[PDB]
Order: structure tokens, then sequence, then C-alpha cells
């Protein structure tokens, strides 16, 4: 609804898709229709920018949360620089923060089991100061991104 | 370097998938 663009429910789209990629169970009947939606487009994606990206990929080195942190800023800074949002920009970002999770995975030099809050953290962060306008405008989670996304 | 190429190739990814969705 109309207040699906601010921080708690930005923050659980967020630690939902990293609970998706880390294949951490949830539990109850289940994440909400906007975040099953979400997951299967993100990860199709994610693994697209894995393999397309791979070697610049494998020159990053996500050692702990404030690497994560920055590096996710530097790039997104860089993506969204030209002003322009869209729900496919929007994905994208989900895309990336389960990249830096599984980096993280491997190379985070003193990993907690709740890394992943963190990273979705900073992830909700810019996703709200960043792009919470153009999602309200567009009709948010429900009626924007659901309705183009979800199956015809 | 490496940052700001995947954050251009980022974009350039999004607004292609974006354009299967917003016709």
């Amino acid at each position: 609804g109309m207040t699906d663009c601010e921080f708690g429910y930005i923050y659980r789209l967020a630690q939902d898709y990293l609970q998706c990629v880390l294949q951490i169970p949830q539990p109850g009947s289940g994440p909400s229709k906007t975040s099953r939606v979400l997951q299967n487009v993100a990860f199709s994606v994610q693994k697209e920018v894995e393999k397309n990206l791979k070697s610049c990929l494998d020159n990053v080195n996500v050692v702990s949360v404030d690497t994560a942190r920055t590096l996710f800023n530097q790039v997104m800074e860089k993506e969204f620089e030209d002003g322009i949002i869209n729900w496919g920009r929007i994905v994208t970002i989900f895309a990336f923060e389960g990249i830096l999770i599984k980096k993280l995975l491997r190379q985070q030099i003193a990993p907690d089991v709740d890394t992943y809050k963190e990273i979705s953290y900073f992830v909700a962060e810019f996703i709200m100061n960043n792009t919470g306008e153009w999602i309200r405008q567009n009709g948010g989670w429900e009626n924007g991104f659901v309705k183009k996304f979800e199956p015809k | 370097q490496w940052a700001r190429e995947i954050g251009a190739q980022l974009r350039r990814m999004a607004d292609d998938l974006n354009a299967q969705y917003e016709r």
C-alpha cells in the first residue's frame, strides 16, 4: 500500500531476499506476496550478473561489513547517478546484495550469524533514501511492482 | 575501478530488464 515505501517494509524485503540466497528458513506460512515475486526475478538477475561480471567480481574481496557497505554505496552511487529510477534498477539492488552476502559467506574475516541483518539494513537505507519517493509515486510494492512483475 | 565498472554495468542490465516490464 501507500506506506510500503517506509523503512520497516523495505528492510523486511531486503532481509527476506538474503535469507533466500543463504537458504535460511524463516518460519511461518511464508514470505509476503511482494517478497515471493521479488525473490524469483531478483535471483534470475543475480545469476546473470554473476555470469556477466564474473571477471570483475573475481577482483572483489568482501572481507567485512564495512567493506560491503562502502562497496555497495560506491556501486549504487554510480548505478543511479543519472537520476533515473525504474523497477529494473530496484531489482538489481536486491540482486547485488545477494552477491555481497555470498562473497561475505566465503571471505568475511569475522563472520557473525546476524551479518545478513546488517547488510540488508544499509540496503534498505539506500532504497528508502534514494528511491522511496519514486516507489510511492509509482504505486509502491503492491500497486506498482507486484502488478508489473507477477504472472499474467 | 571495479566498483565503478560494476555500477555502470548494473545500470545497463537493469534498464534492459526494465524494458521487459515497462512497455
